[PDB]
């Protein structure tokens, strides 16, 4: 959150273990930018039940 | 002369003071009534 922005970046790789991040290097390529004008402090992510 | 009437605009608003100095770029849309003192507002001249 800067410049009253909200940059993205993204990148897909498969897998092939259930236990944790692979040790592996992978750049974060951008994917879209949009803003918002207000400050933010606190944010909570959404799960399917 | 055109944003001026004998009636007058009175809808244009402003904000005398702030608890803190706005950062560039930043908009403020809380009407929010600052506690100068300790005791609560409640939107009365009470206590600051």
């Amino acid at each position: 959150n800067i410049d009253g922005y909200f940059k993205i970046y993204s990148k897909h790789t498969p897998i092939n273990l259930v236990r944790d991040l692979p040790q592996g290097f992978s750049a974060l390529e951008p994917l879209v930018d949009l803003p918002i004008g207000i400050n933010i402090t606190r944010f909570q992510t959404l799960l399917a039940l | 002369n055109l944003d001026s009437k004998v009636g007058g605009n009175y809808n244009y608003l402003y904000r005398l003071f702030r608890k803190s100095n706005l950062k560039p770029f930043e908009r403020d849309i809380s009407t929010e009534i600052y506690q100068a003192g300790s005791t609560p507002c409640n939107g009365v001249e009470g206590f600051n």
